[PDB]
């Protein structure tokens, strides 16, 4: 009642999209260090008993296709769903290797009414990406 | 008998709206480094929002950018937890 | 350190 039921046969999937190299038109330099993140996440979620699937350097079209396919799987025996996005970004946008795609397009596939086998189950999207170009100068404490 | 179609989503953003997110070429991104560390240390006990709150503190206090370009030097970062969750989330199960 |  107060806590999500996490005793289904499987914790669920953990989809990791690791974009490191981009098309010059994006003006994004290689995301050095992202492989460390990808490996760290793989191990971390493996220990949490998630079925991890790592995908590297996906175009914006491939990201959409992957998400669509995953949302069409039968998640009935899974307690939750996790998707980790590692890439360049802008507010409300994540970058495929060849260009931007709205995050809303990606998450919509999992809406309570579009992915019935995940209805009532926690859907987590972990996003490592810029959301603009403002910097935080901080304040001394 | 019905729930919102937007319910039960949790968006753990590495940074606040409109801001840069930092990544170290050798150690990885500040956010993912911290997220994995807090999950490894607390997933067997704490509820997810509380783990993410510790991630916020770790990123906010232990990291500061270093750059030869003054424009990108001494910068800070705070992650952004966006929850439409309706229940507490634990990665453990009492049987 | 680099920015995403």
């Amino acid at each position: 009642d107060n806590s999500y039921k996490m005793d289904y046969p499987e914790m669920g999937l953990c989809i990791i999209i690791n974009n490191k190299n981009f098309h010059k038109s994006t003006g994004m330099t290689s995301r050095s260090g992202t492989d460390v993140d990808a490996a760290n996440l793989r191990e971390t979620f493996r220990n949490l008993k998630y079925e991890v699937r790592n995908k590297n350097d996906l175009t914006r079209e491939e990201i959409v296709e992957l998400m669509r396919d995953v949302s069409k799987e039968d998640h009935s025996k899974r307690s939750s769903f996790v998707c980790v996005l590692l890439s360049h970004g802008e507010e409300g946008i994540i970058f495929g290797t060849n260009g931007p795609v709205d995050l809303k397009k990606i998450t919509n596939f999992f809406r309570g009414d579009r992915c019935r086998s995940l209805t009532g189950k926690p859907k987590l999207f972990i996003i490592q990406a810029c959301r603009g170009t403002e910097d935080d100068c901080g304040i001394e404490t | 008998h019905k729930i919102p179609v937007e319910a039960d989503f949790l968006y753990a953003y590495s940074t606040a709206p409109g801001y840069y997110s930092w990544r170290n070429s050798k150690d990885g991104s500040w956010f993912i480094q911290s997220l994995c560390a807090m999950l490894k240390q607390y997933a067997d006990k704490l509820e997810f929002m509380h783990i993410l709150t510790r991630v916020n503190r770790k990123v906010a206090t232990e990291f500061e950018s270093f750059s030869f370009d003054a424009t990108f030097h001494a910068k800070k970062q705070i992650p952004c937890i966006v929850s439409m969750l309706t229940k507490e989330l634990y990665f453990y199960h009492h049987h | 350190d680099e920015v995403x």
